[PDB]
């Protein structure tokens, strides 16, 4: 398990810290919050922080399947829910969250505060259009007084028993 | 319950309530009921449809559903109930609300069978009746009461505990769940045209916070459906 | 693709790589000798490094190829002599030194015209495993203070040298081109690191720029796609 | 654990994580490793050596120590270690943070074998190298890292995690506990020439308060090295 | 005549066949360059097109040998490099590319005098067997009108292609070339489809003419033999 | 067959003929081909889908199908590939056609693979390209051919019999039948941008008739998905 920075936006170096992380607010309610983009490492993107999406990148197709864990540093008095939703390739980002709940989606609450496992069932590389993983505001991020008014939220990633890859790939960055 | 896609753990108390007394069954069909026998397993459509998280301020008056009613354009149910001839079905639904130690308020929520749900105007200086068309059909997001004393209804909530009902006090519980078998003069009606049931969530302390809290309260609301009755039919 | 046989420390390092190549003129300003030592550096295959800095201690033999030809490529009759000398011995100085004779520095004599000489050095260093590097100064006893820059680079992690002579009493006729090919075998591994992200600046030390870049960008803000 | 003077009692959830799952060994000396044999008790210099604790602010930007090192004016271990011709040993470190249950933050504590931290300054305009003397003995205080992104070692905190290490979340665990085995090239090296051994700690969410609360937040290092390697010299 | 060794998939592709033919100049309009990269398709042997498509999905490991001559055929004491870079692998752009180095492309080093360099590349693909065409587009999926006309080929058909260079930083003595012959060996092929039976347009669709050409004529009547 | 809805009546002469020699199958799956593990009744989708009937005159010359697509806004199976990312199935065709005991004809119902079909149009006169984007995603309704003895494809129909075929002669059978199993390198891909598999109904003996008998024959046909793949998604 290593950190997904989905999170991929910002290049100041006081700020390049903020790529791991990604926010959550108790103003936005029960709209979009994030999605945590494709669901595959070997593409130029957010997985390139994964010591997974970079060995990707010494090899060149791959086939299996993903979990990825998320972790919440809010304080222990806030409260609220989201729900997760996995979309499969081809499919375009649902319209809305409700959308997201008619399909494979987890709620997650914090009251299960520790973490939650979402486990995508297969990506591969046939070299486009991928998996997309969607993160919704089931409910705005509530807290009482004392409590930050925004906390942050850690994503990792790994691969289960069934990752394989292909042919070794070259392609660096150095000279 | 492991039936269905994704769940909520809970520590849960004992806040497992049936209807009435009697859990959801099936239908009975070794006569002449139905000739045609509707077939359909537990998990295909007992996804547990979750409807939009509504906010509870101070100045809420309560909120209704109604359930053949809510699903729609909602879930593959709806694209199962509408085209479909006849329904029948029960519910497991789990009202929970996210709230801090430090928020205070009291909720009812509550299951009644028939809700027929007014409703009046002004006068005559107008017009002398219509009552909405959106009545009936209420979205997910809707509907606000409009006299929770008597739940636009004529009918006392001081009594409403006399059915299947739960309570959600914030000191202690943050979750109810409320299960309900089906109930009506025919053993099968139909779907969208009559709303055989409904739901409630009244407020009765109405909420309090010292301010530098979020003054809006969530309450999601997940529905599991047992004990439907469907085949397939055209389009 | 049921296979775990490309991901084998093996088959990720199993292909031998460019880490050399030398030039040898008639004459120009290069090295007008006839006469070049190669300090055996595995960073001459540029992305070797930060593919091998993925851990911390690893173990191996070494398989070296000589390919060598004319800037045209013209294959020519010429005998020449490559020459291994361990890390201890030392290194010639002069084209007519005495090193080129020195036999515990083990040499090799082929033709242009003998297709590409191929060698074996096995495992040289003196620990129980090879070593990226040390955190600490590689003097043993207290250090002294004529260092300033000199921190991380492991001494004893040196694997000898190549050196390589155009055969004769008298100068080349030819202008040559050696290139030297690496091979790593029998591979072993142990504390996994993360990979490099940043470009390097010496290859004696990690050292990293006064300005970060970042392994992955142009992404907009986290909701678009 | 009741090895050292004093401890500190926990309802320790299974914050217990073994350096790649290895648990620290002694010396195995049956041949000709050393014709000397040094003999050591667990308990005589295995005391809980804990650091002065450091304050976590929301600018903070991690930090990170060095463990052969550590040790120099501090303990009986460094007037055992200084003194002494080589040097090894396991530890038992523990990283307990105190905050409050309205503090919020995310730290990862990591163990990295070879520590070796760059650096760089400016460019071609005064000077060109000289990396510093205080790079290595960092006393118990120090010190604060330049570059958290990269360690200023040129290499992402995004995959530190490949090292055996544990996380500090205070919606959760305050505390953490990490043991590390011994981990080099010989058997038996030199101490305070080589730091063989790297912890650190970095902050991913900068923490947050909303005011009127201690802006400072406590990390209290304790440490207790386990087989130990000595005999004794001179002075 | 009971023998069916011969009626084997095997015997009736087992043949190295000459498929490319390199054209290095030592100066011209070709190729000003130096250097030339082959993208490895089996239609560059003509009649091998009908040959195979009397299946949908086969499978096969090849067998290649690279005999390079002079126009002339005066076999020549210059040394080149044979190239193959996989599927994933990008095609070197210039004579002086990063790719020539690049390790994951595998290279081979020989001389025209030593007798023609061979090699073997294997079954590449991604899916269980090659195809001869897809009834769909290539593109995974809602459309999009930037391309129409890769319909019918598989991309991941490709089984990579092969460069050619005279090794050397500078210019090659003599004009060479370079012919490139392909031995087909394991073969499994599966649904079996009629033989084609007009002439070609492209190599990448089954297009045929806009006046339709009869496989045998000119017999008068049906009665008269 | 008990699976389905309506059939057409057959003293049930032996007309099957099965692709290859081998039954459509499911999917083995006691290793890691997908962690969702698929669960399907017999009975479930396998609906008698008859498309259009489309007419046969003297001037006839063949026409052909693609049948990944033909259910795309189709029937309720066409509604389930088209939301469901991956696909596999097979299939039962059978293809009956209505005349009278004085009709003369022959047809040719074979079934082929890859069917990549083309086509040249004039030339380049005014434009080099143009291939139809409505080739793929065939309704019912198509297609017409238009040069039958190439099959629009370089291929001549005089060897179409080593695909699976089966024949229509008049004299005998005005019904027949044909099974196809699923055939792909990948075990499973997508529907709408890939047409898997075609199928033709070509004429040889091209109908004749001698005037004040209906000049226009019906070739109505009814297919059977077997062993079909899917599960659920979203909408």
């Amino acid at each position: 398990e290593t950190i997904l920075e989905v999170n991929n936006v910002p290049t100041n170096a006081t700020s390049l810290m903020e790529r791991l992380r990604f926010p959550v607010s108790a103003q936005a309610g029960k709209g979009e919050l994030c999605a945590v983009f494709r669901a595959d490492p070997g593409r130029s993107g957010p997985w390139q922080s994964t010591l997974l999406g970079q060995l990707c990148g010494y090899y060149t197709q791959w086939s299996g399947s993903l979990e990825v864990t998320f972790m919440f540093t809010g304080s222990f008095m806030a409260t609220g829910k989201m729900l997760i939703a996995y979309t499969p390739p081809g499919g375009p980002l649902p319209k809305d969250r409700a959308t997201a709940m008619l399909g494979t989606h987890v709620i997650w609450d914090f009251g299960l505060q520790s973490s939650v496992t979402l486990v995508i069932p297969w990506i591969s590389n046939t070299h486009y259009t991928t998996g997309l993983v969607s993160i919704w505001y089931q409910t705005n991020y509530v807290v009482p007084i004392g409590a930050p008014n925004t906390a942050y939220i850690i994503a990792l990633a790994a691969a289960q028993k069934n990752f394989t890859m292909q042919l070794c790939k070259d392609a660096s960055d150095i000279l | 319950l492991t039936i269905g896609n994704s769940t909520i753990t809970t520590q849960e108390a004992a806040n497992i309530i049936v209807g009435y007394g009697e859990w959801p069954s099936y239908c009975s069909d070794s006569d002449a009921t139905a000739v045609d026998k509707p077939t359909r397993p537990d998990v295909s459509v007992n996804r547990f449809y979750t409807l939009d998280t509504k906010l509870w301020e101070k100045s809420s008056k309560g909120w209704y559903w109604k359930f053949p009613d809510v699903l729609t354009e909602t879930g593959v149910f709806g694209q199962n109930a509408q085209f479909h001839y006849l329904y029948r079905s029960g519910f497991c639904i789990h009202v929970q609300c996210n709230a801090s130690k430090f928020h205070q308020g009291a909720l009812l929520v509550a299951v009644l069978p028939e809700y027929v749900i007014g409703t009046v105007a002004g006068g005559t200086g107008t017009e002398d009746s219509h009552p909405p068309y959106k009545q009936t059909q209420p979205g997910a997001d809707g509907f606000e009461l409009q006299h929770p004393y008597v739940l636009d209804a004529g009918i006392p909530i001081s009594q409403l505990t006399v059915c299947p009902h739960q309570w959600i006090n914030l000191r202690t519980n943050n979750c109810a769940t409320i299960i309900v078998p089906y109930i009506n003069a025919l053993p099968f009606d139909s779907a969208l045209n009559h709303c055989n049931f409904g739901l409630l969530v009244v407020p009765i302390s109405p909420l309090d916070y010292d301010q530098g809290a979020t003054p809006v309260i969530p309450i999601t609301i997940t529905l599991a459906p047992m004990c439907s009755e469907f085949a397939g039919l055209r389009q | 693709s049921h296979s775990t046989a490309e991901t084998t420390l093996d088959s990720f390092f199993s292909r031998a790589g460019l880490v050399g190549e030398i030039d040898l003129p008639l004459e120009g300003t290069t090295n007008p000798n006839g006469y070049a030592n190669w300090d055996i550096d595995i960073t001459g295959y540029a992305q070797m490094r930060r593919k091998v800095e993925l851990f911390t201690y690893m173990r191996f033999d070494a398989e070296f190829t000589f390919v060598a030809c004319t800037p045209t490529g013209e294959v020519v009759p010429q005998l020449l002599q490559y020459m291994f000398v361990p890390p201890g011995a030392p290194k010639p100085d002069s084209r007519e030194s005495l090193a080129w004779q020195t036999a515990t520095n083990p040499s090799v004599f082929v033709k242009l015209s003998d297709p590409p000489a191929q060698v074996s050095v096995p495992f040289m260093s003196p620990a129980s495993a090879y070593q990226w590097f040390y955190d600490g100064y590689p003097t043993f006893g207290e250090h002294l203070q004529a260092n300033d820059l000199d921190y991380g680079a492991c001494p004893n992690n040196m694997m000898g040298t190549f050196s390589v002579r155009t055969v004769g009493t008298s100068k080349s006729k030819y202008p040559l081109v050696v290139r030297i090919y690496m091979r790593m075998k029998h591979v072993r591994a142990w504390i996994p690191r993360p990979m490099r992200n940043q470009n390097y600046l010496f290859k004696a030390n990690p050292n990293y720029a006064g300005n970060s870049i970042k392994p992955t960008g142009a992404s907009r803000t986290a909701i678009t796609t």
